[PDB]
RNA sequence: AUGCGA
């Protein structure tokens, strides 16, 4: 009985909820392998930008919501980055906005390893062509989505 | 931990949704038909034991 | 809020619910040497308002009985004084999403 | 002659002849056409551990399936027999 | 029925059921408890069977 | 039960769920002599076809996603991103 | 090398059509009856796990 | 075994019993807070 | 059910 409800909520098929979210990220297995494998997507960069363009879909979504909400958390993060002394001002942004809806609604941990990765990586952000963490960023939130 | 032992990968997806259901009532709710008599599906408890 | 230092009677017990506009709770003054959650395997609770308990109920589309349970004797229950029907929000650090937030209504 | 029906003819073409597809579980038409049962029952599983005193036992006076179509017979008094031995 | 908490026909879930069914019980221990009349106040006989 | 589209809160994308039954149900009604409205381009199969028309958007069906309250939203294939 | 007696090859069974048991419209069992197999308790559970609710109903 | 001979009432209090009759009917509608909040009523 | 292929 216990399945996916398209608010992304997991209810059983009596209606009882279970999780407010799959995993708490709505990450599929069968996806994440190279989710979280930021340089290999980088040397493949240019064939993930032709599977996942996102001028198709840019039109169909919101860029900002969720990116607006990453940058009031982001502030919250950078001043409480003790466990109890908890972002009570500020939920993670997978609970303010569909991840499915608005790019950039991704789980704070996912968001954190991105980041961290392209600060410890901005040499080869020093050493590309035509990529920039910003684009890059963009679309590491596209596979997420 | 359990599959730990034998150095098997699981997904922590399936792990804690499986306890979330074993809590869904607040309680340590087993999977056996004791568990199950509370579920709301009637057939459910029928065809199980 | 009563801490007793050993035990209450029972007949004490049956004063406990009597006095309706308001609400006495007793206490181990033994189990309170410790707060529970302070514990790093106990997440963050957090009591919703009475509209933060609407609108989350709202979002979701669903019965307040339809929530994930939380015992009314359940030790987090007992800390945070939660009333019956309150909704309480979880927050949640997993191996995996990160911070998670999940709820859980008192009933 | 006989005639043909004592069990079914086929009422959409007048051809009262009728095949046997065992291997289909059908009960067909000899020269025409169409299904004259989809229903095919009694070629039971693995399961027949015997506990049945099954008592009934056929004795021809609750007649059978019918399983052949194919028939002539005649008018009957009741077991020849005594009169075959006679 | 205002609030529309619920309908005409009822309302129901996991806990209410679970919450009719521990009642049941401990109603089942009250009724048992009872070892000669309340209404009445009479001595019924033990039952066997 | 029926949420306005105005207030559509639902996935753009269609599910590979979505994506199979619309194929299944489409291509099972084109089987039914329901009206073409792409080039057969010589095809035999149904289901090829039902691709065809999923690709032109030309399937005239809409995707009614429920919800466990019993609100839904009618999407049509026409807007539900299709990949 | 010896031939095994399992020439579970010529034990090969196919089933479009067949009996039925009276008590329930199923197919019978054993290949001798052109009886079907069996999608058992596992194999509904697998194609309720792919999603597959059509080809399971 | 939970009946009178006598009378042929049930051996708990009528009150009482109707005080029961009230949680399960609040349990129809699964009205829980009010369930429990019914023991109170005191006089 | 007993023996056995997988
Ligand atoms: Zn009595």
């Amino acid at each position: 009985g216990v399945h996916v409800s398209y608010d992304n909520s997991i209810r059983d098929a009596d209606g009882t909820l279970v999780q407010f979210m799959y995993g708490g990220d709505a990450i599929d297995i069968t996806k994440e392998s190279h989710m979280t494998q930021f340089e290999f997507c980088l040397d493949n960069y240019y064939a993930l930008l032709k599977k996942y363009n996102p001028s198709a879909l840019i039109e169909h979504l919101d860029v900002e919501s969720a990116l607006k909400y990453s940058k009031k958390t982001l502030k919250y993060r950078k001043k409480h980055s003790p466990h109890y002394k908890q972002s009570v001002k500020y939920d993670p942004v997978l609970a303010k906005y569909n991840p499915a809806k608005y790019l950039g609604s991704v789980s704070e941990n996912f968001q954190d390893k991105l980041e961290s990765f392209l600060d410890k990586n901005s040499k080869l952000f020093k050493s590309s062509d035509g990529v920039n963490e910003k684009k890059f960023r963009a679309l590491m939130q596209l596979k997420y989505m | 931990n359990v599959f730990s032992r034998y150095a098997i990968s699981v997904s922590f997806r399936h792990l804690d949704l499986i306890a979330d259901m074993m809590t869904r009532q607040g309680t340590y709710l087993a999977f056996n038909r004791q568990g199950m008599e509370t579920s709301t599906s009637s057939f459910m408890k029928m065809s199980y034991e | 809020i009563f801490v007793y230092q050993n035990n209450i009677t029972p007949s004490a017990m049956k004063l406990v619910p009597s006095i309706p506009p308001a609400t006495i709770e007793t206490f181990n003054e033994a189990a309170l040497v410790v707060n529970i959650t302070h514990h790093e395997l106990v997440p963050k609770h957090i009591r919703l308002s009475s509209d933060e308990k609407r609108e989350l109920l709202k979002r979701y589309r669903l019965k307040e009985s339809q929530l994930p349970r939380i015992q009314r004797a359940d030790p987090v229950a007992l800390y945070l004084g939660l009333k019956r029907g309150e909704v309480v929000k979880i927050i949640r650090k997993s191996e995996t999403s990160g911070r998670y937030a999940s709820y859980r209504i008192c009933m | 002659m006989s005639t043909f029906i004592r069990g079914p003819i086929c009422g959409t073409d007048n051809c009262p002849s009728r095949l046997w597809r065992i291997i289909d579980g059908r009960r067909t038409c000899q020269y025409g056409h169409v299904m004259e049962g989809d229903v095919e029952f009694n070629d039971d599983e693995d399961d027949l551990n015997g506990l049945g005193a099954g008592v009934i036992t056929r004795r021809l006076n609750l007649t059978t399936n019918a399983t052949g179509s194919f028939q002539s017979s005649q008018l009957t008094n009741s077991q020849l027999l005594q009169q075959q031995q006679r | 029925l205002s609030d529309g908490r619920t309908t005409e026909r009822g309302s129901f879930t996991a806990t209410v059921n679970d919450e009719r069914k521990k009642l049941v019980h401990e109603f089942h221990k009250k009724l048992l408890s009872r070892g000669k009349c309340d209404n009445c106040g009479m001595f019924s006989p033990k039952f066997r069977k | 039960k029926a949420i306005p589209k105005d207030q559509r809160a639902t996935t753009p994308y269609m599910t590979k769920y979505e994506r199979a039954r619309i194929l299944g149900t489409r291509a099972l009604q084109i089987s039914m002599n329901a009206p073409v409205f792409v080039d057969l381009e010589g095809e035999t199969d149904p289901l090829r076809i039902a691709m065809k028309e999923l690709a032109e958007k030309k399937i005239p069906l809409v995707i009614r996603r429920y919800l466990p309250d019993g609100s839904f939203e009618d999407w049509s294939v026409e807007e539900l991103i299709v990949d | 090398y010896q031939r095994l007696r399992h020439m579970v090859n010529d034990k090969f069974q196919v089933r479009s059509t067949g009996p039925v048991n009276s008590l329930t419209m199923q197919p019978v069992k054993g290949r001798k009856r052109h009886g079907g197999i069996r999608v058992g308790e596992m194999e509904r559970d697998a194609l309720i796990g792919h999603g597959t609710s059509f080809l399971l109903q | 075994r939970a009946s009178c001979l006598f009378c042929h009432h049930f051996r708990l209090k009528s009150v009482e019993v109707h005080r029961y009759a009230c949680k399960l009917r609040l349990l129809q509608y699964g009205l829980i807070d009010e369930s429990y909040k019914l023991d109170e009523i005191t006089l």
